[PDB]
RNA sequence: CGCGACCUCAGAUCAGACGUGGCGACCCGCUGAAUUUAAGCAUAUUAGUCAGCGGAGGAAAAGAAACUAACCAGGAUUCCCUCAGUAACGGCGAGUGAACAGGGAAGAGCCCAGCGCCGAAUCCCCGCCCCGCGGCGGGGCGCGGGAAAUGUGGCGUACGGAAGACCCACUCCCCGGCGCCGGGGGGCCCAAGUCCUUCUGAUCGAGGCCCAGCCCGUGGACGGUGUGAGGCCGGUAGCGGCCCCCGGCGCGCCGGGCCCGGGUCUUCCCGGAGUCGGGUUGCUUGGGAAUGCAGCCCAAAGCGGGUGGUAAACUCCAUCUAAGGCUAAAUACCGGCACGAGACCGAUAGUCAACAAGUACCGUAAGGGAAAGUUGAAAAGAACUUUGAAGAGAGAGUUCAAGAGGGCG
RNA sequence: CGUGCGAAUCGGUCGUCCGACCUGGGUAUAGGGGCGAAAGACUAAUCGAACCAUCUAGUAGCUGGUUCCCUCCAAAGUUUCC
RNA sequence: GCCGCCGCAGGUGCAGAUCUUGGUGGUAGUAGCAAAUAUUCAAACGAGAACUUUGAAGGCCGAAGUGGAGAAGGGUUCCAU
């Protein structure tokens, strides 16, 4: 059946497609260090700005008054039922109930490409040291646990939306003053960076 | 290489290795090294690295980084 | 002759010795042992 | 050739056994993708290569 | 099987044996030296290992 | 259609450079492989430090860069002669020894002798057998106080 | 969550391993949970299915409290045939309707020595997993 | 003529060990053309280019100085960065075009010819018996033989070595089995709703499950289960549980070979050849009064010789000593053995081939090379009446629907 | 006939037909080469240099085409050179 | 199974290219079923006979045949239901 078909070209059946994809394409983009400094900055002042939390869509009504800092015994818990009890005592259950409610399906080619189940991102929690907190909070989704110094811009602004709430601890709240300090004083742990 | 008096000698166990098979065919002996021309000095900048072919390959290639 | 290489490959035939070479290599070349009976 | 051979005669004897089509019990089972015998041969249609 | 175990039990005690009873394996594992021949070290190497072995040492802080 | 006033170059792309393509795929893979090899080496040598043998003080050629101090290969023959310790004994305790290097500087000679005296003062020698000690061994307290020095031992500073 | 990179987490690969499997793996896939009384008594969550075991229908159209014996097991479609589950063909005969083994409650198991070995192994694993947690 | 050997050269179904070849992504050594660029073209460039020949390995190449070098010096090899597309080559046009310098993955060194000291003081094969070994290992016996003085065993390699004399102080050097002491591979199983009202085709669907805002979570990854399931199941989590096997590392035991060193004074010894190098002619390199190799002729010097980017004469100083050799380390992988992941594609797309695909098929041959998915959840695949020779109709039956009728989303 | 029975057939019709007569099988001669009573004649339906694969996506100052909307501004067929 | 919104990315916008593959029309029930003389009746299995069967009549090829057998080549093409 294939006799004088002429399968070469993009306009014909197969042969080659137009503009073949490059392995040597510049996929990555390098970022300057001082730009990463200002990217890590301008986060806590926007997460505290309470209007961006309502623009994101979190239940802000359950927290009466605190940019939430809980005592150092949070890392001592090693049970998911103790974690649910702590969330009920802090009344912050509706934001995770919204995650359990919003279980919509992805519309596209990602269903057969191992990107089927999607869910809502919840608030972040920053811990200082491990005391069995990961073994407790690894099961419940939505709550992402991060380090004090090691922070990521992608997790602070999910999808270019600043306003995601971040729970801190007492040791981290005392360590932020040792890390950053003030405008006229440089960083003690780091080498040299002043606030703008 | 398969004779017993040569095999038992530990001074010639590197000769009977399977890596060193057919040295005279590749030309890694004294005449094979003298036929090419190499040594030490500032005049010899063509055998740096592995050999002439490896140096030519390291010269005529390009290196593209990740973040460029 | 690029198509003549892919006409007669080694994967086309039996590989009846080659597959048991890989099956002995994945064990580690034991030489005529017996499994443990009851 | 009126003067027949030994090895090509056994080749033709194997082709005569390959000439027969599929049986009736092969499609009665669960997995039946084969509708009919595709690899067939006819003495007027196919000249047996060569 | 029974005749082959009887033949190998008969020819196990003798030095010479046929090529079928010898273990078949890969070429790079056949064509090697003996285990004692790999352990044959030279006299000067044994003299160096006798005179100066590698010592266990450390430094302070 | 060549443009106006600008720079000129010789773009070496006339050859088939698509054949010889070697881009950096395994940079973090090579970094993790070197990290695991270094950790395996550090777990292999338990009493020995990460650096191992110390390096002498080396003066520099090339008068553009003659005001520097490098870390060369090993100690010299006149240095080991002034130190007094025999070279075949000092090689067994992990000292970089090479007879090829020259000696044209009494100040760096005395500095390398002082470095060897500091290494002798900081030296802790283990017994051959842990059950039975020998003659030339240290005390039992230094065997417990000895540990892995994470980093270069006695670094060269300006 | 999973933290082992050797564990397969691909949808097409799981759909391949679900269908394409030999007979001893198909038999272990074909299983059924126990009843509320027998589960509390034996402390066993689930057991595989057998021709000699009794099967009640849990879900579906023809559901009820009928104790049905398995006619024969067909592991190519992962199906069994229950005794009192059938319908009439137009010619006059009766053909049994296949029911998936997951919608099966266990009323009685045909106890053998090999069956009691699996029961003791699962009970020992349950007791170890309960003692390590509590 | 007759008798016994040394050298040259002989044939194997003599005992026993090798090579042949398929394949080969990476590599080693050689031959290595033009389409083209120079808007023409021959010098140049493409270009040590495809292709061809020979060869082994999980790497090969590779490696301890007849080195960089005029600095206050360094001192085995390898890859990356800057050097800089820098000096330079080139109908000086087009174009071609390295390293010395510094920082990191890296650290293992040396051994032979000659020189001379000691009674060839040196070993192999075959047989006997004893212990034992899916790497026939060690010893005991062998005027049983053969080899090797045309040179074997140790000392012994350029950083000096050895011997004589004079002081010091030392006891361990590895190997084979036996028993103890705690990483890997192959398997086998471990939680919580099928709780109520209701819908259709079944629910995996909607509502509620209190003051306990139903239940477990070192388990809500993934898949199936008559629609979209953490609690139906397989499995998920665990430096968790059970079975088998191997070696690694620390201690005891006997057995095998095994007694061998640092400092001072004196005397002998010492370097690798038709090889470097010169004249002439090609190849190639950035290499340019020659960077290297090769064809012909000549061919040494031993306070001797190579180099010191300009050829040749008169000299002072700096470098180590080609003509002998081994050595793992970071380096490459497009084919194969086991997987994981993806801002890649979705039945004329993606490997040409998602199916009994280099398969069917064509050519005398080297060779060329296709078309092709979606019944119904479940075959419940149509029994019964009639027309008609049968094909082909008209009523019934199944199912939620034939609006799904055997090539049936 | 001339979109054939036929990618070169048939009718009338001839030159030659004991000798420079045709030819059945095996073998030798293969591509800047062979064969050739000499026509660049023939060499597998292809011979002023046979077939297939690679360089090759060789070169082309030259032809052929090159896909949504709305608004504003708004051209030259020439000086000199090769 | 899918849509909008905030940022980002493309193998993202067709009418042609004697464009590629596939499908379908006017043509069109047109042209055609003419190289080599020749067939005609009775019955018959069968629903059904210008083409098949037997029975009869009339002819052709004219021994260099429209005859019987071989080789190359084809490979069950031979026979029965």
């Amino acid at each position: 059946h294939r006799s004088g078909q002429g399968a070469f070209g993009n306009m014909c059946r197969g042969g080659r497609m137009f503009a073949p994809t490059k392995t040597w394409r510049r996929w990555h983009r390098r970022v300057n260090t001082t730009q990463k400094r200002y990217a890590i900055c301008s986060a806590l002042a926007a997460s505290a700005l309470p209007a961006l939390v309502m623009s994101k869509g979190h239940r802000i009504e359950e927290v009466p008054e605190l940019p939430l800092v809980v005592e150092d015994k949070v890392e001592g818990y090693k049970k998911t039922k103790e974690a649910v009890l702590l969330l009920k005592k802090l009344k912050a259950w509706n934001d995770i109930k919204k995650v359990y409610a919003s279980q919509r399906m992805r519309a596209g080619k990602g269903k057969m490409r191992n990107r089927r189940r999607i869910q809502r991102r919840g608030p972040c929690v920053i811990y200082n040291e491990d005391n069995g907190i990961v073994k407790a909070f690894r099961n419940i989704p939505g709550i992402t646990l991060l380090n004090v110094t090691k922070l990521n811009i992608l997790k602070l602004a999910p999808g270019g939306h600043v306003g995601r709430f971040c729970i801190w601890t007492e040791s981290a709240f005392r360590k932020l003053d040792d890390l950053y300090g003030t405008w006229r004083k440089a960083a003690s742990l780091k080498s040299n960076y002043n606030l703008p | 290489p398969f004779h017993k008096a040569i095999r038992r000698n530990p001074d010639t166990q590197w000769i009977t290795k399977p890596v060193h098979k057919h040295r005279e065919m590749r030309g890694l002996t004294s005449a094979g090294r003298k036929s090419r021309g190499l040594g030490k000095g500032h005049k010899f900048h063509h055998t740096i690295g592995g050999s002439r072919r490896a140096a030519w390959r390291r010269r005529n290639t390009l290196q593209l980084h990740r973040y460029r | 002759s690029a198509k003549a290489k892919r006409r007669n490959t080694t994967g086309t035939g039996r590989m009846r010795h080659l597959k048991i070479v890989y099956r002995r290599f994945r064990h580690g070349f034991r030489e005529g042992t017996t499994p443990k009976p009851k | 050739s009126s003067h027949k051979t030994f090895r090509i005669k056994r080749f033709l004897a194997k082709k005569q056994k390959q000439n027969r089509p599929i049986p009736q019990w092969i499609w009665m089972k669960t997995g039946n993708k084969i509708r009919y015998n595709s690899k067939r041969r006819h003495w007027r249609r196919t000249k047996l290569g060569l | 099987q029974t005749q082959k175990e009887n033949l190998r039990k008969f020819y196990k005690g003798k030095k010479y044996k046929p090529l079928d009873l010898r273990p078949k394996k890969t070429r790079a594992m056949r064509r090697r030296l003996n285990k004692h021949e790999e352990s044959l070290k030279t006299k000067k190497q044994q003299r160096k290992e006798r005179l100066y072995p590698l010592r266990k040492y450390a430094v302070k802080a | 259609a060549p443009s106006r006033n600008g720079m000129i170059l010789k773009p070496h792309f006339h050859k088939d450079w698509q054949r010889r393509v070697a881009t950096w795929f395994n940079q973090p893979a090579r970094k993790i492989r070197r990290r695991k090899a270094r950790q395996a080496r550090a777990r292999r040598i338990a009493p020995r430090p990460a650096a191992g043998p110390i390096r002498p003080i080396v003066r520099c050629p090339t008068v553009r860069y003659h005001t520097k101090v490098r870390a060369g290969r090993g100690f010299s023959l006149e240095e080991l002669r002034v130190a007094g310790i025999h070279k075949k004994v000092a090689r067994t305790i992990g000292i970089s020894v090479d007879p090829r290097r020259r000696n044209k500087s009494t100040e760096s000679l005395q500095a390398n002798v002082q470095r060897l005296k500091e290494y002798r003062s900081k030296l802790v020698l283990f017994p051959r057998k842990p059950s039975a000690p020998k003659k030339g061994d240290s005390s039992a307290e230094e065997l417990k106080l000895a540990t892995q020095l994470t980093g270069p031992v006695m670094p060269i500073r300006n | 969550m999973k933290f082992n990179p050797f564990v397969t987490s691909d949808r097409s690969k799981n759909r391949k391993r679900h269908f394409n499997a030999p007979s001893h793996i198909r038999r272990k896939i074909m299983s059924s949970p126990l009843s509320k009384e027998l589960r509390q008594k034996y402390n066993v969550r689930s057991m595989p299915i057998r021709k000699d075991d009794e099967v009640q229908v849990v879900r579906g159209h023809y559901k009820g409290q009928q104790i049905g014996k398995v006619v024969q097991v067909y592991r190519k479609k992962y199906v069994i045939y229950i005794e009192r589950v059938q319908r009439e063909k137009a010619n006059g005969t009766t053909v049994h309707v296949g029911i998936h083994p997951s919608k099966v409650v266990i009323t009685r198991l045909k106890l053998d020595k090999d069956r009691k070995k699996i029961l003791e192994r699962k009970a020992k694993s349950r007791q170890v997993g309960k003692e390590k947690g509590k």
